[PDB]
């Protein structure tokens, strides 16, 4: 290494986002092309590693920060996010993607709080009453707009409004039936509303866009565990654990406190199975 | 000695229960209050009472809720008894499917925050879906790795209070203190036991009416209040009495017998039922059998068992879609 | 046999008062309720608590409030004690003139309607502007023509509660059950008596600080609750105890000595003032002298006398405007 | 207002009974002690107690106990409850049934003297035997022409207290308030009803041993006292508790359920039995049936009736010899 | 949990004190009884009232009194409160000088064997010569080596129960809970502070008559009893109440202000006097100054302190003599 030495605590002094070891990607020649190409033709686990490798070189890579947060959301890892997206927002506050992708990360942890502020910042680029007011905005203007029309469901989900969120997704789903993300939302509202059987089929089809969306199959496991067949949940969470990480010599594990979430489900499953 | 913390003492089942506990709590015992809004206004109100030997502590919180509020992590140090009373009211709203989810999203956090700093502490659930929300608390406790079946109770004394009020009016040459009640806390689940009380009983044509009125009780109160609230005054009285019973048992000045809603522990299947137990220094001590049952109550008991089985299953798996 | 009837038992103050009353009344008593809104809902909720002998009765008024409501005259038959709690919250300021005027009108209407049916009853006014509402009730009773100076008791006990709490906090571990307080109930019109208690009083500057705190503790509560609401739980404790004292004095089970806002006949120059009295079977039976005091308290007493003179002067100043 | 009087308050029972009764009488009550010797001393002892609202009045009545003592006639002018306690020590050097002959005349003349002027007063019999002197008192009352089966009670609470304590020691830490005991109040005439209380009972042999232990109860104390006196620290407690129950029922503050040796009034084959009754403002109100009886307990409540029939016959044939 | 032991619970006053004690002890107690003659009889007479949660222990006597009884030591195990009530009737036979020699020698033997097994325990002396027996107890404790000044009290409440009863009988509707009485317990060593109570005190002649009455009222009982006995019932409640305070101050649930014949560490020059104190968990916490005294009472206080000087001098003269 000679001079490649540390740089880790050097970039960590301000960015608390851990970089972890076992990231050989970082020095082949320039990992950006393989990192970006891995999304289309492969999984989405080592892609985050490549994004981290290209990001650690300098903090001015806006693309690296805006993509690392999005990548560390699919592979169930919504604790390594938030801070990275905030740092990306610090670099540019007019950016559209960082604000849009920062709301999906503050609603999993049930933070509420800054999620409404991020939605307002995205749109411009009682707290709830004010946020919902400005949100209406293009109630009709730019109707064919996918992002604006889909944001209504995200607004409804943070107020336990799973009734109209699915309704606006249904129009948003058919507008651009290509990306899996919009389809996953379509599933979630249904699951989170005494309606499991009406979404699982989408969970299967969503997989044909990119077989790896850990979130869809995790929700599959949750829904079937809530829908009788108490086993099966195990025979999906076990492969969830495997595909989640660990294919590159446990990825240089380090802390992996967040991963606990997944592992937890296994228990609640086994137990209800008397095991 | 003895620290009691009411969690959510800023509503109608809040401040009133706190006031009732203030004037009956034993000398030399503190009292803690927490709520996202209105807690300082109650602390500044309960500190102007001439009761001696009682000190009041209070904490507030940010109006936008945040998981693991720092104030609770500090106030929950040294607490001996927790009364989880917060949550949305029993407002009709929409069907039960959403209210249960809303309250599950609250109990999961308000148990996780409290149990981390003070593990050995009795818990009293006085929220909504008490057939669905107690297993949620049990699951939340099991996760962190600490769980004692002898220190988790569901306050279902309101049904007993209602039951020992209608038999004292129709049959009013006599007065009886209490009547056994089994089952759970729901509409078709509560089963009064009128065959275990002294004195002759009226004809069967009236006993069934009394049992039906005991089951369908809160709906008449809701109708009497149109839609602008529910019954809170008569529910804070039962919670205060149960908390006093638990405090006396913990101190060592009584070993009372209470019914509550506790774990069966492999005795009657359906492992969350309302059966009589005896308290003690270390929580539950002995779980007593139901006793002789009239042949007309067995059908009600089996229907209640089935309904509670379904409710237990539905509540012990409240998860989330993440998204 | 008593028939304590509470008027206005639906607001912030009164909901707790009814609950506190219907857990200590003697066996065979009878409660009553009345309000424009929420009275049926309070009655249907309080009737589910097991208390043998206690019977609950209620009535509701019309939304367009008509003076001399027929529903109230039906509840005024065979009543022993009337307690007035009705009022219009506090509002975020809005000057005291309009709030005082509406409170005076409500008190006039309620007192006239209640006293037009059962004359030989007891009135235990609780409304916040005591110093001017009590002479209003006296004037209305004289206008009716059944005025008795021994049955009219404006409740003034929260001052005693605050003074006792402060003394017990600042002189640990000495405990004194009660502390005499004279004057009216407002701002500077209060004059506590600290030289008539057994013990080595701490100092002079600290004692003056305690006097200032007990004088201005009213604004502290409303400042703690942002800018909305008032002291509700604390004020509900000072009414139930006074009502119990009056009830047990009438029933012949006790002859207590208290401090209350009364209709002093002679002795002190003030037409109305709060001085110690003793309650017998027919209300006040003997009026005790104030007793020896200190000059520093004498100046405060003189200032309080002046303020009391002004307040009651104005009280019958605007009351004559009705005629 | 009551004027409870203790007849014979100078022996080993009256002295403690008066002290226990004075501390719990309500406000505005009155006591009345009477005895042939020692009454002024007991009146002087109890006149130095700081209780407020209690008035003590006494009278002593000549040596050579005269027939119809003029002094006792004066202390009978408004008494509402009579507690007959004046008996005689057994002279522990003497034994056999030479106690019935001497106490019968004392009971007769005391009851006649008390009832000759205050017919409307409840009579409580404490002297032994109770089941042989209660018919004597009934005959004496019937002789003078005034009688009331409601206002004639025989104290038997001692057996219930003894049985309640004996079962709490064998079911710790589970406690019960009371245990039903019926039959009589002498040796083999008492039967405890252990199959009418909540909780899992122990095996049969222990139950039989406990049942026998309650029967042989009045002789173990004598053996422990080495033939010098009988138990007197529990009879006073039982009498005080029964008198408190009767007074509270008479004043109207309670409607208790008790077990008293009374006339069955055609509800049983025996003319006198210890049936469970409920008191009230005019004495006995209802006579509850005994209820379900265990098969093993049937023979006991068939020997008890047989022996009590002979006891009542022996006690009632004595009245014809006198008068 | 506490352990109250009564020494000499077989005389006229010991039995009533024990009966009154086993009705107010907190749930969980180990009340003990001991006497040379009559111990088992009274022991197996209180173990029949239910009073669940109390265990009764006792010891057995021996031959004519032997110093350092082996049975007393066995019962002298871990015990918090020791009540010394054994002694000899005071007034029967007169002989004031002789009777001291009779009683003191008993105490000199009781304290020595009772201590040295429970050094950290209270001592509530109840014997009649209170003025000249507490110094004897203090001298005995000094010889052993443990003389905790805050854990040695001499009961005296009796002479206040008398003052309160006498005063309330004059001023009629007015009642004062307690009245301060200082000095000692002898005929001329008692002075009541009637200028420290609130109210219109009567004339000076009546006050002097009342002061004289409380100094002579201890002979009225003897004169009414014809010299056969003395005051037993009235003294049986003064002690059994006062001891309760100690428990409520030692178990940690109260902090009351009491008057007792205590050791004056500083303050007055007299080594022992009856001055107000504040009890606590460890014993005596604060010793308040006597306070303002009018001109008339100063001479009485001076005479009382002069007499108690000689009384204490005599008290610490038999202890020096020993044999």
């Amino acid at each position: 290494y000679a001079e490649a030495q540390e740089q880790l605590q050097r970039v960590q002094n301000e960015t608390n986002y851990p970089f972890e070891p076992n990231n050989p990607y970082m020095y082949h020649d320039k990992p950006m092309e393989e990192g970006i190409a891995m999304l289309q033709l492969a999984n989405m686990a080592e892609a985050a590693l490549a994004f981290e490798a290209v990001c650690q070189k300098e903090p001015e890579n806006v693309e690296a920060w805006r993509r690392l947060g999005t990548t560390q959301a699919e592979n169930e890892k919504d604790c390594l996010a938030i801070i990275a997206l905030n740092h990306a927002r610090m670099l540019d506050p007019k950016d559209i993607a960082v604000h849009a992708a920062l709301a999906v990360s503050h609603t999993n942890e049930h933070n509420v709080g800054a999620a409404l502020q991020s939605l307002r910042s995205w749109l411009l680029s009682s707290e709830y009453r004010d946020c919902c007011t400005l949100l209406y905005a293009a109630v009709e203007m730019n109707p064919n707009d996918p992002q604006l029309h889909a944001s209504l469901g995200v607004l409804h989900n943070l107020s336990h409004r799973f009734d109209e969120a699915a309704k606006n997704f249904r129009r948003a789903v058919e507008l651009r039936p290509d990306d899996a993300h919009m389809w996953n939302k379509l599933g979630a509202t249904l699951a989170n509303g005494n309606r499991p059987q009406e979404a699982l089929e989408a969970y299967n089809r969503a997989l044909d866009i990119n077989p790896g969306y850990v979130r869809v199959m995790y929700n599959m496991a949750v829904s079937y565990s809530n829908m009788a067949q108490y086993p099966l949940a195990a025979k999906h969470i076990t492969r969830a654990i495997a595909l989640q990480a660990g294919g590159t010599n446990p990825q240089g594990e380090g802390s992996r406190i967040a991963t606990r979430g997944l592992w937890d489900l296994l228990r609640m499953t086994l137990n209800l199975m008397d095991r | 000695m003895v620290n009691v913390a009411v969690i959510g003492a800023a509503g109608g089942i809040g401040q009133s229960l706190s006031l009732l506990l203030l004037r009956e709590l034993p000398f030399g015992s503190t009292l803690s209050l927490y709520d996202v809004v209105g807690a300082p206004g109650v602390a500044a109100d309960l500190s102007h009472i001439d009761r001696a030997g009682i000190t009041v502590k209070h904490a507030a919180g940010k109006l936008p809720p945040v998981p693991r509020d720092p104030a609770l992590t500090e106030l929950a140090e040294g607490v001996d008894v927790f009364v989880i009373v917060a949550g949305v009211p029993r407002k009709p709203g929409m069907t039960r499917d959403d209210l249960f989810n809303v309250n599950a999203g609250i109990v999961m956090d308000l148990v996780l925050t409290c149990a981390s700093v003070s593990p050995n502490a009795c818990f009293c659930i006085v929220t909504n879906p008490v057939n669905s929300t107690t297993p949620i608390a049990a699951q939340t406790l099991r996760k962190i790795g600490v769980y004692n079946k002898n220190k988790l109770l569901g306050v279902s004394l309101l049904d007993g209070l209602r039951a020992t009020r209608f038999i004292n009016n129709a049959r009013h040459p006599l007065v009886v203190p209490y009547v056994p009640v089994v089952g759970g806390h729901s509409d078709v689940t509560i089963v009064p036991l009128y065959s275990q009380i002294p004195g002759p009983l009226p004809d069967e044509s009236t006993l069934k009416e009394i049992r039906k009125r005991v089951q369908v009780a809160g709906t008449e109160v809701v109708k009497a209040k149109a839609g602008r609230g529910s019954a809170t005054l008569s529910m804070a009285e039962a919670g205060a009495r149960f908390t006093m019973h638990v405090v006396k048992a913990l101190m060592g000045l009584d070993t009372p017998m209470v019914y509550a809603y506790v774990d069966t522990d492999g005795e009657h299947e359906c492992p969350f039922l309302a059966m009589p137990v005896v308290l003690g220094k270390n929580g539950i001590e002995r779980r007593l059998p139901i006793g002789p049952i009239t042949t007309v109550e067995k059908e009600m008991l089996e229907e209640a068992v089935g309904v509670v089985k379904k409710n237990i299953a539905k509540g012990e798996t409240f998860a989330r879609s993440k998204l």
